């Protein structure tokens, strides 16, 4: 969890895909929203409310 | 860094520029690019000309005819089943598109690669078709084609039957020099000095790659109707010379004599014009380049 | 090895087989937290 | 919670409405509207040009934003076809909106297809990959409960994109009562569904790269419009899925495109005409109706000199003779076969890329780069279900195509007799333990074999010189033979062609930097297209002047004495070479738009054939 900068050499590289980092949720019995949920950066999920 | 083979030299240097592609009004394509072919001994740095001109080049790929270690020759597309992609192998031809390839033992070529090359060189594609797919890969390459003839060096009694290549690949060709380092004590006891100055020395290369680069991309060079005319002059001249040369020795010249020559001529005096970036190369333009010519034509006649 | 994380324009600027120099930050993924524990995938 | 007004959807749909509103302008959409009705199809391709022209605004926040944008356009859409025909628009619950145009920002690759499009209708190109089998999705289900004599209509909304819930979500089958519940199958409504994998085109793509491809989901109206290997060009919505409910998320979003389109990327299903086009055409057939076979075959491959008789005979291929299927399924095709047989630097090549880049659905086929199992078809295995699905080949997606074999000397003789039913029957039957088939390729072959010996030699014959079989030779039904005479005269003539081609230039559209029924007679020196295209169609009967002439040509040919001592035969006077009078006369017959080839098409056949076959070996 510092700053490192470091020499390598790429091997492979995943496809371009969608994270989110804004998430807007929505409850089922009263559809209010619960908009601009801060999803955090990297690999880091999150529980839903 | 070389000793002599100023022709050569000046050769790649005409090569390295290239021609002008033409796709015409009704929509055919012709190459804007030269070939040079290298056959002749070991002693001579054929091998080295070909290390420094893929340097040089701004992108270049120099292999040999066997493909590469890990990396073929030709491109190949072949479906995944898993993921059902068709991965595109690419091979020297398509990973230096727009750029320069330095082949190396040419006569020593796959069967499968020496036709794809018969297919990719003079017209510039890669047609690939595997079970499910009908691929045409672009392929935008000048070839410097290195080769040793089969015996060894040039033996003279051998002359007009010392190359094994066919001659529907030297047809590609806009010119095939022949190197043999026969009887000269000057030239070698000073080719060794030189040798060993460059062991103890040791325009900018950068500057010229990019010099390179600068031509083609600004300049488009293509020829005025006097240099045509003067062309068709010593084309009808020198097509006599070659079926005169033919029918004395009265077996069939190893080696053709061809409208790709005459296009090679153009391609040469395009690529030499580009060097001042004048769209209207001139009849001395066109004298060089049938100089050149010439000194590749020393064979043939031969 | 090191699996890497890139972001909106750390993206597609490197293809494969590229040496790299690359700058950013050590971390273990947190999905909601074999003979070994404690062990997340750095 | 139904809304009562919203200033952005009513301003929206009264723009488009305005914009489907062609009455004061030419009529363009609102003829679209007329024949899209007529034809019973529910889609109606809108310009993003058009829209930009008449509001850019509208262009910008369509492109920017599209889901409710095209909600908009769509009931902008029902409305405009109620007014035009209520009785038809009430017929579709839904209609939809097509797009073409100049995406411009908005046209990328799937390589380019980044994070940042979410949302907006963008436009890419490439090939397909998969087709998933178009199976239904249903949208309205009715129920009959048998005990309470009821019926009842669940109702789906497609939310394919949106947030869906398990209330949304329910399948009835129980009453109230929790009496049985029967579906009403036929009485429901149901909408197919297919997704496919739109990938980088290899040539476009990156050299040394893995390919990187997008999934779309064509709904109803766009079910068979991509299969396989396909080049398309799709645009529409590419957004964001909904994870299945759960407590956790990563953030991953798996992304589609909903495609909006889905059009034929290789752009040479081209018969695009207009009135004045066809009356010219019709006017240049029936003026010079009898030299105008001539006048193609010299106007044919320009940027080439001579070759006349090549030229003609590529025409006859190109035009194409007729097929025949008798009546018990006897089928004698109706296709051209050429084989150039010459010295190198003899343009060969060149001529099979000519026909390349103009004859509609043609595809390249080297010696070794395609092989057998690539060239002809193939049965695999899905993995997926363990069932064996079939590979079509170049030849069947060359079918009532084009094929242009370069070094067809270099095939080795698997794939040369693999060639063999396409070559005569025009069909592939192909069979392993699972599943057989017999697929189709009506395809045509122009093939550039090159000399033994690298090059032709005058005095020996060309059985000799030519390495292939009479076995082959028999199926291919024209064998032309290029040599390069060498004489200065000819060569004067080739190379004042050559080096004014050299120096002809784009018209003042360039400086000096490198990269209508007649033309304009260019002194260094598109309809050809559109009237082939057109001569295709036509079956010239033939009559009996010119059958019973072509039957004793034929028999003139086949009798030894018809050749001199001196000339070798190229190819054995197989009843294949007479069909190939027939057909040769055909395609001259649809050059002329003749409806009956005479004793002209039949003369000019027999002139094609006695030039072509016997050649004068000398000594
Ligand atoms: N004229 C020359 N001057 C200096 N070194 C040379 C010369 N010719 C050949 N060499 C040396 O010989 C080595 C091998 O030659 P090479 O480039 O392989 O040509 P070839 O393939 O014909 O042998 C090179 O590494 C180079 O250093
Ligand atoms: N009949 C011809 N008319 C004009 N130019 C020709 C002709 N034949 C060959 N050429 C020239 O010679 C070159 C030969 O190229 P290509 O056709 O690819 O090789 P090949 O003729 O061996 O197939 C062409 O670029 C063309 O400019
Ligand atoms: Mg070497
Ligand atoms: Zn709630």
């Amino acid at each position: 969890s510092h700053l490192v900068k470091i020499p390598g050499i790429i091997i492979a590289a995943s496809a371009v895909r969608a994270k989110a980092t804004r998430i807007s949720i929505q409850c089922r019995s009263c559809r209010n929203t619960l908009t601009n949920i801060a999803m955090r950066p990297g690999l880091e999920g999150y529980a839903l409310p | 860094s070389i000793f002599g083979g100023t022709d050569m030299k000046k050769a790649i240097a005409c090569l390295l520029f290239g021609g002008s592609r033409k796709r015409l009004p009704d929509g055919l394509t012709r190459r804007g690019d030269i070939n040079l072919l290298m056959l002749g001994d070991p002693g001579t740095a054929k091998s080295q000309l070909l290390k420094f001109v893929e340097k040089c080049s701004p992108i270049g790929v120099y292999t040999s005819g066997k493909g590469s270690s890990a990396a073929g020759l030709t491109a190949s597309v072949m479906r995944d089943p898993s993921s059902r992609n068709f991965i595109m192998e690419g091979g020297a031809m398509v990973l230096a598109d727009g750029g320069v390839v330095c082949i190396d033992e040419f006569d020593k070529m796959r069967e499968d690669d020496r036709v794809a090359i018969h297919e990719a060189m003079e017209q510039q594609t890669i047609s690939i078709a595997k079970a499910g797919i009908t691929t045409t890969l672009n392929s935008r390459c000048s070839v410097l084609a290195a080769a040793n003839s089969v015996f060894g060096r040039w033996d003279e009694t051998k002359g007009e039957d010392n190359i094994d290549f066919m001659p529907t690949i030297l047809s590609r060709f806009d010119m095939i020099f022949i190197v043999k380092d026969e009887h000269n004590e000057e030239r070698d006891v000073m080719l060794a000095k030189h040798v060993i100055t460059l062991h103890v020395s040791a325009i900018d290369l950068a500057k010229l790659k990019k010099f390179i680069a600068y031509c083609r991309v600004k300049c488009g060079p293509r020829l005025s109707a006097e240099a045509a005319e003067k062309l068709k002059n010593r084309y009808i001249i020198m097509r006599s010379g070659a079926r005169q040369h033919e029918r004395d020795s009265d077996r069939r010249s190893s080696i053709p004599i061809t409208v790709r020559q005459l296009e090679a001529i153009v391609r040469i005096a395009e690529a030499l014009s580009k060097m001042k970036l004048q769209p209207f190369a001139t009849e001395a333009d066109v004298e060089e380049a049938l100089r050149l010519f010439q000194v590749s034509t020393l064979d043939a006649a031969l | 090895h090191m699996q890497l994380y890139c972001d909106r324009y750390l993206c597609d600027k490197v293809v494969p087989g590229n040496r790299v120099t690359i700058m950013g930050i050590y971390s273990i993924k947190k999905f909601g937290l074999r003979v070994g524990v404690g062990i997340r995938s750095s | 919670t139904v809304v009562l007004d919203d200033v952005e959807l009513r301003e929206a749909q009264r723009d488009y409405l305005d914009f489907l509103d062609d009455e004061e302008d030419q009529g363009i959409y609102q003829s679209k509207v007329r024949e899209l009705i007529s034809d019973n199809q529910y889609r109606l391709i809108v310009n993003v040009n058009d829209l930009r022209r008449k509001n850019e605004k509208r262009a910008n926040r369509l492109l920017n934003n599209a889901f409710e944008e095209l909600v908009a356009f769509q009931r902008a859409l029902k409305d405009f076809v109620a007014s035009i025909d209520a009785t038809y628009a009430k017929q579709y619950e839904e209609f939809y909106v097509g797009l073409e145009g100049s995406f411009g920002s908005k046209h990328v690759s799937p390589r380019t297809l980044t994070s940042c499009f979410l949302s907006c209708v963008v436009c890419v190109e490439g090939i397909v990959t998969k087709c998933s089998l178009v199976r239904p999705k249903v949208v309205r289900s009715v129920h009959y409960c048998p005990a309470t004599k009821k019926t009842i209509e669940r109702r789906y909304s497609d939310l394919t994109t949106l947030v869906a819930f398990p209330s949304s979500s329910v399948y009835p089958t129980k009453d109230e009562e929790n009496n049985p519940l029967e579906t009403e199958y036929g009485l429901s409504v149901y909408k197919d569904h297919q997704t496919i994998t739109i990938q980088e085109m290899p040539e476009k793509a990156p050299a040394g790269q893995l390919p990187r491809s997008v999934d779309v989901i064509l709904d109803d109206d766009l079910v068979d419009k991509a299969k396989p290997g396909d080049r398309v060009q799709v645009v529409g919505t590419y957004r964001c899925l909904p994870g299945k409910k759960g407590g956790y998320t990563s953030g991953t979003f798996r992304t589609v495109l909903i495609a909006c389109n889905v059009k034929q990327m290789s752009k040479d299903a081209q018969p695009s005409f207009s009135a004045e086009d066809i009356a010219k055409i019709k006017k240049f057939s029936k003026t010079r109706s009898k030299d105008i076979f001539d006048q193609l075959a010299k106007s044919l491959a320009p940027s080439i000199h001579g070759h006349d008789y090549v030229k003609k005979a590529i025409l006859c291929l190109l035009l194409g003779g007729v097929e025949r299927d008798l009546e018990n399924g006897s089928h004698i095709r109706g296709d051209i076969n050429i084989l150039l047989i010459g010295d190198p630097s003899v343009a060969k090549s060149q001529l099979l890329r000519y026909v390349l880049c103009t004859a509609p659905r043609a595809i390249p086929t080297t010696g070794r780069g395609s092989s057998g199992v690539g060239l002809t078809a193939a049965v695999t295995t899905d993995q997926e279900t363990g069932e064996r699905r079939l590979e079509a080949g170049a030849m069947v997606l060359a079918d009532r195509g084009v094929v242009c074999i370069d070094e067809f000397d270099k095939m080795s003789d698997m794939d040369r007799t693999a060639i063999h039913e396409v070559m005569e029957q025009g069909r592939v039957t192909i069979a392993k333990a699972g599943i057989h088939a017999r697929l189709n390729a009506r395809c045509s072959v122009l093939a550039a074999a090159n000399p033994v010996y690298g090059r032709y030699d005058q005095y020996k014959t060309p059985m000799e010189n030519i390495g292939l079989q009479d076995s082959l030779l028999s199926r291919f039904d024209l064998l032309f033979i290029m040599l390069d005479q060498m004489d200065p005269e000819q060569d004067r003539e080739i190379s004042d062609h050559v080096l004014r081609m050299h120096r002809y230039r784009a018209p003042g559209e360039q400086d000096g930097d490198a990269m209508q029924i007649y033309e304009k007679h260019d002194n260094l020196l598109a309809f050809m297209k559109k009237y082939i295209h057109v001569a295709k169609i036509i079956k010239p009967v033939l009559t009996q002047e010119s059958a019973t002439y072509i039957a004793e040509e034929y028999s003139r040919l086949r009798s030894q004495d018809s050749m001199s001592s001196d000339t070798a035969r190229t190819s054995p006077v197989t009843a294949r070479t007479l069909e190939t009078l027939i057909r040769l006369a055909t395609a001259h017959a649809k050059a002329r738009m003749s409806k009956t080839v005479d004793l002209q098409d039949a003369e000019e056949a027999v002139e094609l054939v006695q030039y072509a076959y016997f050649k004068k070996v000398l000594e």
